């Protein structure tokens, strides 16, 4: 009898497929929590799932996609707790709704492409940043559409993700180079469109993914090239920062301590930046193309009370 | 019947530029849809949305670069879609009707498990009264403009306008002198070779009501951009970004010179000019015209190639406010008016769901 | 006469209404002479003062002979409004209280014996001052206190309205370290009213002036807070003048700007230019044989002052209200979903 | 915010016999039952206050 906390349920099926990502894995674990542990009373169910979400955030704090999944699960159990079935059917009604995310959010990524293929037009040199697999889910259907384009992939120092794209869509058959991440300003005068992928959307439209998407965003603004971001609808999160600095990793982004003998010195600054709403200009979700004030309204309506 | 000849004679009228602008094509396609709904045989309302939607698909496929004939049909599809839900919830005994206008548009599609009761003919009469109040909305769009834009303009400010060919700016700039007594002047550029038969008529109509006017040419607008405090745009269609599609020319650059001098940019617009689409590829929503009237040499063999443009797009960044008949709105708050008058379904208005 | 802005008739400087047509309450004459002569107020102090003097003027009914209480009180109270209209032009905390008050007058029924009129107007306007003002401000404190780290600074402006209690709460009731910088302006030295209270409570206040605004921002500085008089339909702020210069300087030197506001204070109207809808305020105050006497009788001289001007919404990082944080471009969704309906 | 701390009446839907994690309900409360249980609880408080100081000043369990 599993306890669903850390790895007795969650981290097992992350090794089943390296295509499922973190937040829908969190959705799958949280629905299979109360799919079995349903002790016929509406009180301790919500206590169990709130305890489970807080210990799962307590497992890995610096992967804020997890917070997005573990909080839209609370929105799911709140709205499915609504319609007021007196808990007599909801013990069966909520769990038969249940797996509609793993039948729904799993097949959201081609629904992204079905509305985002009509962005990359003919002969567009494209800049992507980091292994954001929804961007590749758009680009796969774009190359299957037989449309002519070129791609440029940045480095993802120190998180290594930029080396994956050049070994991902090269074998699909797209002419692609791998620029280094510092060389954006000398090339973004030539890049037609730039895509990124978020690990979170704030309450105004923000990109909380990686090391330097604020840098490539402010390069996109002072080259006046359109800065799109491909995401999907399990990436909304309540966390609305105000600076370019989020929750810390373990200390401040500006360390000034002493290296003892030979410890690592690359990851000493920040690793997850923030982008304001001005630098993004259109984001892609399951809900269509979505201007950032629309994503602000969409995350302002389902989070108030 | 005698309705299938009418819908293609209106198609062939809208192909070959016999109707133009944004007012006239909207009134004509609305007249055509009233002729259609007066002779419809649906037997169920979900058949009627298909019978009104394939017509819209054929008519949008006929001529995509005029949007007033493509959004009135979406708007009446929305207002006929709305009364499905109202009737349906009420009929069910168990939960009746919530009757709440605003809903979160993400999540309710992510939990799906699957008297005057029907009165089958009422969809016909409610579509006819929707036709009638669409007429009674489009025919008087200037009232909200002349109500709220005087709150947004002040007195001793010289103005610029790059769209002379709009009746909205003409009626507003006449009624700003007729009732109110705010004196000013209006610089006006000509969109050569298109608005040069209109900008001079625009200056004539403003000199009849004698508001201090003067005509600038296109090349002499940057020198006079430092003097002018405000521009104003009488647009043709405006998208969910606020990136509008204008009249003849000029406005893709003079609005940029307005943005670079931090000069405010207005945009008056009727509510029928909206579109729940998106500028996917911006050149596809831009009507490049003919090369006849920009050099009348007609070079036979030397044949220097050339480019004309009868549509200038502005992005939402260059534009500042939208004066509509339902209030003033940000360029980043044009989506919600669209979803207040359209739905998620009729933006990919096509039977072949690919 | 080149811009002719000094002849803007949005304020009328006529005084001394001697007409005895109506029973003007002596307390409301005290309130108007307390507002217009020596300005001791912000916006929600004007709202609480107006609300708790309308409290007294409904407690002193004095109904006429043949007229029902549902058919006299709105005209009587509108003539009470007219003296404040003469005194100082109204806030949106004036207007969104008085139109709510008239709507609650409207739903009374002609059966009250003028004894339960207290129990459904006094208690209900006390519930208004509770709900739409005070516990809303308590939600402002409990929402904005999580967005201040310890050992930081705050640059307010003028007299705050709600966030004086925020600075006192984060100073004393949560004991985290904080260094408030208060800056104000000629002629209504109302930042000194914050400085006296905050330093009397014992927090590191460092007063300044807006002419020296550069050297504040060259220190260790972040988290500019701003009290609001109203927030327009676009996102344009509207507050005491001189706000927007430190707003654009604060956004220029890439440190965040916040606005502590509540949902009573959002407005339906719309403007984008600063000197369009505005208040001229008594140009004799900008003198204190003086330095100059008589801008009048000298041809070609004028003295102007402005109370209200607009920060553009590119500058405000975060408007905070009692429902939650929000970008300033998204204020019409709380104009339409929550104001009035709550 | 205005309602927290203040007390009211509530009927009980379901109860775990071995867990304190138990539900309450006040939509399904009639108007008479409010006054009846309020009188019963005022009765309860005025028979608790007469034994609280007795046990805590005579110092017994």
């Amino acid at each position: 009898m599993s306890e669903f906390n850390i790895t007795e349920t969650y981290l097992r099926f992350l090794e089943e497929d390296t295509e499922m990502t973190m937040p829908i894995a969190a959705i799958e674990a949280l629905v299979t929590l109360l799919r079995i542990k349903t002790p016929e009373t509406a009180a301790e169910m919500i206590n169990t799932i709130k305890s489970s979400t807080e210990e799962l955030i307590k497992s890995i704090p610096n992967s804020v996609s997890l917070r997005a999944g573990c909080d839209i699960f609370m929105r799911f159990v709140l709205r499915n707790l609504h319609l007021y079935g007196d808990w007599e059917n909801c013990k069966q009604h909520l769990i038969e709704n249940g797996q509609l995310f793993v039948s729904r959010a799993k097949k959201s990524r081609n629904k992204i492409a079905e509305i985002g293929v009509d962005f990359i037009a003919d002969d567009d040199i494209i800049l992507v940043h980091g292994y954001s697999r929804a961007v590749f889910s758009l680009l796969n259907h774009a190359a299957n559409k037989f449309i002519r384009f070129r791609c440029v992939v940045t480095e993802s120092r120190p998180s290594k993700q930029g080396n994956q794209l050049y070994t991902l869509l090269e074998q699909k058959g797209i002419p692609v180079t791998l620029i280094v991440d510092s060389a954006v300003g000398a090339v973004i005068d030539k890049v037609d469109k730039v895509f990124v992928g978020a690990e979170g959307v704030a309450e105004s439209g923000g990109i909380i993914n990686l090391v330097g998407t604020y840098s490539v965003g402010v390069l996109a603004h002072n080259a006046r090239k359109p800065f799109y971001v491909v995401t999907e609808s399990h990436k909304f999160v309540r966390m609305f920062p105000l600076s370019s600095d989020d929750l810390p990793m373990a200390g401040p982004p500006l360390d000034f301590t002493r290296r003892t003998d030979d410890l690592e010195d690359a990851l000493r600054g920040p690793t997850i930046d923030y982008t304001a709403q001005e630098y993004i200009t259109a984001l892609i979700t399951d809900l269509g193309v979505l201007t950032p004030s629309a994503v602000s309204e969409e995350l302002i309506k389902m989070w108030y009370d | 019947s005698d309705v299938n000849v009418t819908i293609d004679t209106f198609v062939a009228k809208l192909k070959r530029r016999q109707v133009q602008g944004s007012y006239a094509i909207a009134l004509e396609t609305l007249q055509l849809l009233m002729r259609f709904i007066s002779a419809a045989r649906w037997n169920h309302v979900n058949d009627l949305i298909e019978q009104i939607r394939d017509l819209g698909n054929s008519l949008e496929k006929a001529h995509p670069t005029a949007f007033s004939c493509g959004n009135v049909i979406r708007r009446i599809l929305a207002v006929l879609r709305d009364e499905v839900e109202e009737d349906t919830m009420s009929t069910t005994v168990t939960s009746t009707s919530v009757a709440e206008p605003l809903i979160s548009s993400m999540f309710n599609l992510l939990q799906k498990p699957e008297s005057s009761m029907k009165t089958k003919t009422d969809y016909r009469q409610v579509a006819i009264q929707g036709i009638k109040d669409l007429i009674d909305e489009i025919k008087n769009i200037d009232e909200g403009i002349q109500q709220i834009a005087i709150d947004l303009i002040h007195d001793h400010e010289i103005l610029l306008t790059p769209t002379p060919d709009s009746k909205t700016v003409l009626k507003f700039l006449i009624t700003a002198r007729e009732r109110s007594n705010r004196t000013f002047t209006v610089l006006v550029t000509e969109g050569f070779p298109n608005n040069t038969k209109n900008a001079h008529e625009f200056a004539k109509k403003l000199a009849q009501h004698n508001i201090e006017t003067l005509v600038v040419p296109d090349s002499a607008v940057f020198a006079l951009m430092s003097r002018v405090g405000k521009v104003i745009i009488g647009t043709k269609a405006v998208f969910v970004n606020g990136g509008t599609i204008s009249s003849n020319s000029g406005v893709s650059s003079v609005c940029e010179c307005a943005r670079e001098f931090r000069t405010p940019v207005f945009a008056v617009a009727g509510l029928y000019k909206l579109s729940p689409l998106y500028p996917f590829d911006v050149e596809k929503f831009v009507e490049f015209g003919g090369s006849q009237r920009i050099l009348p040499r007609m070079d036979p063999r030397k044949r220097l190639d050339t480019v004309n443009q009868i549509t200038d797009y502005v992005p939402p960044e260059n534009i500042d406010i939208y004066i509509t008949n339902v209030g003033g709105f940000n360029p980043s708050f044009i989506y919600r008016i669209a979803w207040d008058n359209y739905k998620q379904i009729d933006v990919h208005l096509d039977k072949n769901k690919a | 006469l080149e811009q002719s802005f000094d002849n803007s008739s949005l304020i009328s400087s006529v005084k001394e209404l001697l007409l005895n047509k109506d029973l003007i309450h002596p307390s409301i004459l005290l309130l108007t002479s307390h507002l217009a002569h020596y300005k001791i107020v912000g916006s929600i102090p004007r709202c609480i003062a107006m609300l708790e003097v309308f409290q007294i003027v409904i407690k002193d009914y004095q109904t006429p002979k043949g007229t029902t209480l549902s058919r006299n009180l709105t005209s009587y109270l509108s003539h009470q409004i007219d003296l404040l209209k003469k005194a100082r032009p109204l806030s949106v905390t004036m207007g969104n209280a008085i139109r709510w008050l008239k709507q609650e007058i409207s739903l009374i029924d002609p059966s009250t014996p003028d004894k339960a009129a207290k129990k459904d107007l006094c208690e209900k306007i006390g519930q208004f001052a509770k709900e739409k003002i005070e516990l809303a401000d308590q939600l402002i404190i409990d929402n904005a206190s999580t967005q201040i780290e310890e050992s930081t600074t705050i640059v307010t402006y003028g007299s705050s309205k709600v966030l004086t209690e925020l600075l006192l709460h984060n100073a004393i009731s949560l004991k985290k370290n904080i260094k408030v910088i208060v800056v104000d302006s000629r002629p209504l030295f109302e930042g000194r009213k914050m400085a006296e209270t905050l330093r009397n409570a014992g927090v590191n206040v460092m007063y300044a002036l807006i002419t020296s605004l550069d050297t504040i921002f060259n220190m260790d500085v972040d988290y500019v807070f701003l009290g609001a008089h109203s927030i327009l339909s676009n996102g344009f702020l509207y507050s005491r003048a001189g706000t927007a210069m430190l707003a654009m300087s604060a956004k220029r030197r890439n440190i965040p700007v916040l606005v502590c506001c509540e949902s009573l204070k959002f407005s339906q109207r719309v403007q984008l230019d600063s000197v369009t809808f505005n208040e001229l305020a008594d140009p004799n105050d900008l003198v204190n044989k003086n330095i100059l006497d008589g801008w009048q009788e000298l041809p070609s001289l004028n003295i102007v002052n402005i109370l209200y001007d607009l920060t553009p919404p590119e500058y405000i990082k975060k408007v905070i209200t009692e429902f939650g944080a929000l970008p300033p471009s998204s204020v019409p969704v709380i104009l339409r979903e929550y104001k009035g309906s709550a | 915010l205005i309602r927290v701390g203040k007390n009211d009446v509530a009927v009980v839907l379901r109860v775990d016999k071995e867990k304190g994690y138990i539900d309450l309900s006040k939509r399904r409360v009639s108007s008479e039952d409010i006054i009846k249980c309020e009188e019963k609880y005022q009765k309860s408080k005025t028979v608790h206050s007469i034994l609280r100081y007795c046990a805590e000043k005579f110092q017994i369990p």
